[PDB]
């Protein structure tokens, strides 16, 4: 029973307007509702297309802390 | 003794006053050349380069670096003028929730001339703004 | 001489009040605030301001020299001293007076055999007022105690010849109670007031308390503007109080307004001053005390009778008549509501904090007299009261409905408050009353009264859900406007969205080290639990000490919280020395 | 037939008092608001909340549908308009009782005859009133409003005989005057009042306006609350009141005390109202108006008198006899002064604009009705009026002493109010009597007050619904993000 409710704080409608302002708010409601997993893609990743020297901590730090990130 | 509240400062000897003794030299770095040359730029009809912040960054973001910085030159006088922040207000916010780092030159401090404290102060940010990417 | 320019030696809602009447009065006004009292409202809006330093009353307003300094810095040539730290110390009146200062207030000399309760019994007893049995002169012994118990029957209470503020006085209910309760009476009142001196008198079972406020002049002339009830008492402190004194007999009535002026010209008094007197359950009268000092009840009176009590004190002090000839009629009732920043659901017991919000009641019948405002900060050094609240109406069905309105309305956030409280007991039936009687006495809040307060938790998330953010919109549903509060998960319908990657929702962990079966994991230090003044230390390096022995004793708000040992072992590095202000945390000792 | 819940028709200040008499007498309130009062303090302190739509008052507090649909959609069972807008609105009125609510004031039948000046001035006649020389019905011509210049001696006051707001007043010096000021008084008594009728009286030259505050039964008993004095006025228009009104003689206050009574009895009045008079320099009391509800200044009249006119007025529609029995008798003295948006530097000029702090006076003897708070934002659509300031002391000195106190304490910024003027006046020596008389006019600030003051320097969503067999508008924050 640990979850956040809709609160009413001040007003007491009766059931017919609780019904339309429940009504009109799930309408309102939308956006992604069940999701896939994002797919991973990374192709062309805008990592790898940088100049690394040949020395460089990025080459550890952002390179294949990149790829590896999962 | 006791002192008329005008002249009276919290006793710097206790937390309490510490933190009044901040606040006063916080105040002060809001006009670090005097109110006389805010009300200058105002009537020349332009923004101090803290309005200029305050104004580009998203509201209670601002987060200054530096504040309280003065230039310790000697040449030609100088010592004898040392406002704080020593003319360029530094630091990081949010531009509509996404973080930068950002710097503002203020002209009425020398003229808004680059100094060796002032200089620092950018090299500060921009190390900074490079790190965080 | 004519008073001038005040000088209030006083902080808070009564500084206000003292200011306002000087300006009311055409006046000048100097205010004198301790550091933490640096932006307090009386300090600007008093005509002058002067800092007298320190961080708690033994060296900021209990200080004669920084009083006097103060006043003679700006020039102020009357001294009001409120009520509290100096009102009632007849050494202090005397200085005002040496230095040539027009006290506002009673004289020395009264003050003394006032404040002297011993001296109280033979001026009423001198008076002819009626007084409940009891010893004329301080007991030598549980003996004696032993005696008179025996000849007038338990209960019995023993009071300190010098006692106040609700803490000097205790019971025996048997004869076997009365030597221990007489040594440990003796013991504690050598410590508290110095002097150890007690007597015995007979206790009431549940008794209300009813005063009388007395304006005298110094040509003596004596004048009861009227009677107030204060029967609602945390612990022997008052927090709610009535205008007149409802439900009592016109012989009663009368028998309070004689005996209060008959006491008032016997013991020579002069200025604002209360009488205050005990009724019984079988209806008698028992002088209890006089108060030399401005009540802080005394807004309730105003209403009722329609007279400035603090104007009036001025007067007093520049000496001229009473402009009043006889009693007033009191018109109407009035409630007067104390808002202290205690905890109702946790025992009344003050804590410290900000006034992130305070909206008072305004319209009809409402006066507030606050010391604090929006921003304001209440520190652990003074006492709790932030404001109060009169409420007045034509009778006192009418005043209480406006009191329940009033406290409707009444809003304060950062700290705890007793605001449930008044509005609990302004509508508890035992407080209405059957229209001839009602069942409040002295002791009714802590025995009696059905407290269904909660504890104060502020804003904090306690629980798994507190922890969601909200966001509250106003909707409007066939006219009818509601306010909607939405959690920013909203999964209604087929909403979605929820949470992130790796969010995870779990109750939050209380701002609290643990528990008490951890209460020091191999620790040897004692640390203060509260900010507060060491107000006695109890041990001294080198000493072995056992579990809940006194280490300290740290007033928080005027009160008395005692630090005791956790473990047994050697007091070591007490770092600590009476009259040291302390912060949450500190290390008092380590035992060792 | 006994008030359950009430739905107050009316905003700001009065609202709020009514509100909080509904919750003393443990009464349910239904405020109702307009959209710019969407945040105003009534609206969060009534029970229940609706809103009216509109922009202005003609769309939304002045539309009987607007109104009766909302008392019918919040059950309340009585209506009380406050002052202003619908108060003296007999269709109204009628309308109110028609649809089965208890209208918390008069009758129709009282304030329509009560609101023709015409027969409010036969009435007082029936009353035998004081009676200021005019003539007994509206003049043709221009030419009648000369010949009773010519009979009775200029100046002359032409008045409407419908409408109000102080504006209706014309003035004319000489018997030259008469022909354009009757043609302007004609244009606009039909262009601003819906009525052409004119008509004329003698014109007092430096009058006081004195009240009575008047508690009238349903079963005939009449009691005089007390009077009142409301003298400092601009554009016909009051600023300062007190109570009681100071300076009358014992003759001067009975017969007023009486008058009162017998205009109310004879016109058959029930409920709160008050019988304003006016006092000319040679001290003869004439009868001027009849207000027919609830007047501003009834806060003075409370706090001398000690009774509550807003549960009185509860008390009178639900028909029980008053409780009060025989006239009261003062126990001090009060001052109202009103907190309106004007800048006085700037001749009385409305303004505008946020209130971005108010922070009230308190301690002994101060009260406030205030219909706004910080943060606030005060339009032009509706008065100017803030909040109203009650000072009350033992004494007409102790008053103004406080009041010079609460005065100075009462801080308000982001836009111009005449607080200044208050704080000039109350100690100015010309409103300071020299102790049995005092020098103010109802047309002082304007003439002769020296005037020191320098002068002050996204679109809701709405959806359709139906459920059932109704039909409702869920109306929503634009940026609802959900
Ligand atoms: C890399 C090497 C370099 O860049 S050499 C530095 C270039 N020299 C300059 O001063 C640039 C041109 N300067 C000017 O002529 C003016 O200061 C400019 C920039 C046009 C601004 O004019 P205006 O707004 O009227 O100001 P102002 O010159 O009248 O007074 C400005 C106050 O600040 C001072 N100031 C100015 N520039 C400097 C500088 N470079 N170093 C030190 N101080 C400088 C001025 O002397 C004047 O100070 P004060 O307020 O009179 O005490
Ligand atoms: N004989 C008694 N029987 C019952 N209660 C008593 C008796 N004497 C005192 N009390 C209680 O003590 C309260 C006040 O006690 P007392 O007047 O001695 O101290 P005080 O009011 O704290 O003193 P002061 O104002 O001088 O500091 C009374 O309100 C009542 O609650
Ligand atoms: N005969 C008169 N002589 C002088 N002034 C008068 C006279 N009649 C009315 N007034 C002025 O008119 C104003 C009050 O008139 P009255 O109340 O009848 O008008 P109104 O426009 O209906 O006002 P309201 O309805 O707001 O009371 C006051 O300014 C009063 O001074
Ligand atoms: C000190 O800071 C203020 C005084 C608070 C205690 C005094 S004691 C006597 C009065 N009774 C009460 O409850 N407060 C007053
Ligand atoms: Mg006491
Ligand atoms: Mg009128």
């Amino acid at each position: 029973d640990h979850e956040a409710h809709i609160k009413v704080l001040r007003g007491e409608p009766t059931p017919e307007e609780m019904a339309a302002l429940m009504a009109v708010l799930a309408s309102a409601g939308g956006g992604p509702a069940e999701p896939v997993k994002k797919e991973r893609n990374m192709w062309g990743h805008p990592v790898d297309k940088l100049r690394y020297s040949v020395f460089s901590w990025q080459r550890v730090t952002l390179l294949e802390r990149t790829h590896m990130r999962r | 003794v006791t002192e008329p509240s005008a002249e009276h400062q919290v006793d710097i000897h206790t937390t309490a006053g510490k933190l009044a003794d901040l606040k006063r030299r916080t105040e002060e770095t809001l006009h670090p050349v005097g109110e006389a040359a805010v009300d200058k730029v105002h009537a020349k009809g332009k923004l101090t380069a803290r309005e200029r912040i305050l104004a580009l960054l998203d509201e209670g973001s601002f987060v200054e670096l530096d504040a309280l910085a003065k230039h310790r030159s000697t040449n030609f006088g100088l010592e004898k003028n040392r406002p704080l922040g020593d003319g360029v207000i530094t630091g990081y916010g949010t531009i509509d929730g996404r973080d930068v780092c950002i710097f503002s030159q203020d002209a009425t401090v020398f003229g808004g001339s680059l100094g060796e404290v002032y200089g620092e102060k950018i090299v500060k940010v921009q190390e900074l703004a490079i790190k965080t990417g | 001489s004519k008073i001038s320019k005040v000088l209030v030696a006083n902080r808070g809602e009564i500084a206000v009040r003292v200011i306002r009447a000087a300006k009311d009065a055409g006046l000048a006004s100097v205010a004198v605030y301790a550091e933490p009292d640096a932006d307090a409202p009386h300090v600007r809006l008093a005509d002058e301001a002067f800092a007298l330093g320190g961080q708690t009353s033994a060296e900021s307003y209990l200080v004669f020299e920084k009083i006097l300094d103060a006043a003679e810095k700006s020039g102020a040539n009357a001294i009001h001293p409120g009520y509290g730290f100096l009102s009632e110390n007849a050494d202090f009146a005397q200085a005002v007076i040496d230095a040539g200062l027009i006290w506002i207030g009673p004289s020395p000399q009264s003050i003394r055999d006032l404040g002297d309760k011993v001296t109280a019994r033979h001026i009423a007893a001198r008076a002819k007022a009626p007084l409940v049995p009891g010893t004329p002169d301080p007991v030598k012994d549980a003996d004696e105690v032993v005696a008179f118990a025996k000849e007038h029957g338990v209960p019995v209470a023993i009071k300190a010849a010098f006692g106040g503020g609700g803490r000097g006085m205790k019971v025996a209910r048997t004869l076997e109670e009365i030597p221990e309760l007489f040594e440990s009476a003796t013991r504690e009142a050598i410590a508290a007031f110095g002097r150890g001196e007690c007597f015995v008198e007979r206790y009431l079972d549940k008794p209300r308390h009813v005063e009388a406020q007395v304006i005298a002049d110094q040509h003596g002339n004596v004048v009861v503007a009227g009677t107030r009830d204060c029967s609602l008492q945390r612990r022997f402190q008052k927090l709610v109080e009535e205008a007149p004194a409802p439900f009592l007999t016109d012989a009663q009535r009368k028998e309070i307004h004689e005996s209060a002026k008959r006491i008032c010209k016997e013991a020579g008094y002069y200025g604002a001053g209360t009488v205050e007197y005990l009724v019984g359950q079988d209806g008698l009268i028992s002088f209890l005390e006089v108060n030399t000092r401005l009540q802080v009840e005394h807004p309730v009176t105003e209403e009722t009778s329609g007279i400035d009590l603090v104007r009036q004190q001025f007067k007093i002090a520049n000496g001229e008549p009473l402009d009043i000839t006889e009693d007033p009629t009191p018109r109407g009732h009035s409630f007067e509501f104390r808002i202290n920043g205690e905890d109702a659901g946790r025992g009344f017991l003050p804590a410290p904090g900000p006034v992130t919000k305070f909206v008072a009641p305004t319209g009809p019948g409402v006066r507030m007299d606050s010391g604090v405002e929006t921003g304001s900060v209440i520190g652990g050094q003074f006492d709790s009261m932030l404001a109060k609240l009169i409420v007045t109406g034509a009778t006192r069905e009418e005043a209480l409905e406006r009191s329940r309105r009033a406290l409707a309305e009444f809003t304060v956030e950062g700290l705890a408050t007793v605001i449930p409280f008044h509005r609990a007991v302004v509508s508890d039936p035992a407080f209405i009353g059957d229209g001839e009687k009602f069942d409040v006495h002295t002791r009714w809040i802590e025995t009696e009264w059905n407290n269904t307060v909660e504890p104060f938790t502020g804003g904090d998330p306690i629980e798994e859900e507190d922890t969601v953010p909200r966001q509250t919109v106003v909707v409007e549903v066939g006219g009818r406007r509601l306010e909607v509060s939405l959690p920013g998960d909203l999964a209604i319908g087929g909403g979605g969205g929820a949470a992130a990657p790796g969010v995870v929702r779990k109750k939050p962990k209380p701002r609290k080290r643990g528990g008490g079966g951890a209460k020091a994991a191999s620790g040897d230090a004692v640390t203060a639990p509260m900010q507060g003044t060491v107000v006695k230390v109890a041990v001294e390096e080198g000493q072995e000490v056992s579990a809940g022995d006194l280490v300290v004793v740290l007033e928080a708000m005027k009160m008395e919280n005692p630090v005791t040992a956790h473990k047994d072992g050697t007091i070591t590095g007490l770092a600590v020395e009476a009259g040291a202000a302390i912060t949450q945390g500190t290390v008092i000792a380590e035992i060792k």
